[PDB]
DNA sequence: TGGGTCACGTGTTCC
DNA sequence: AGGAACACGTGACCC
């Protein structure tokens, strides 16, 4: 009966994962080294490249 | 007696999850602001906003 | 209470 | 083959 409830929960959970992934992709599109890439980079690298990129900016 | 591999794999997975959180916290500590706690998605979302915004302003400042 | 995030353990995919 | 990255569903906790 409340099996529906568990699937509801697990769906909420997938919605969040999917949102984070799209944000990760969108972030990568905004970091030139990632953008310039044929193979998609993994999520940790994208994050590392994004903070690297930000430290790059403050130096003007 | 395969607990050893499972356990090791759990350790490995946890390390990625933790590196990921560490990276998020660092992105957030870098944003113009700022008032935690943003959740992970918010950090990401606000990081995106910041770069588009910096792009716009920075471009505008010439031609 | 409802419905949300997070950490976890483990299933799945790809190289 | 098998490991690293990724996807999943669920218990603990929160507002």
């Amino acid at each position: 009966r409340i099996k529906n409830a568990r699937e509801a929960h697990s769906q909420i959970e997938k919605r969040r994962r999917d949102k984070m992934n799209s944000f990760i992709d969108e972030l990568a599109s905004l970091v030139p080294t990632c953008n310039a890439m044929s193979r998609k980079l993994d999520k940790l690298t994208v994050l590392r490249m994004a903070v690297q990129h930000m430290k790059t900016l403050r130096g003007a | 007696k395969d607990k050893a591999k499972r356990v090791s794999r759990n350790k490995s997975e946890k390390k990625r999850r933790d590196q990921f959180n560490v990276l998020i916290k660092e992105l957030g500590s870098m944003l113009p602001g700022n008032a935690r706690k943003m959740d992970k998605s918010t950090v990401l979302q606000k990081s995106i906003d910041f770069l588009r915004k910096h792009k716009e302003i920075t471009a505008w400042l010439e031609h």
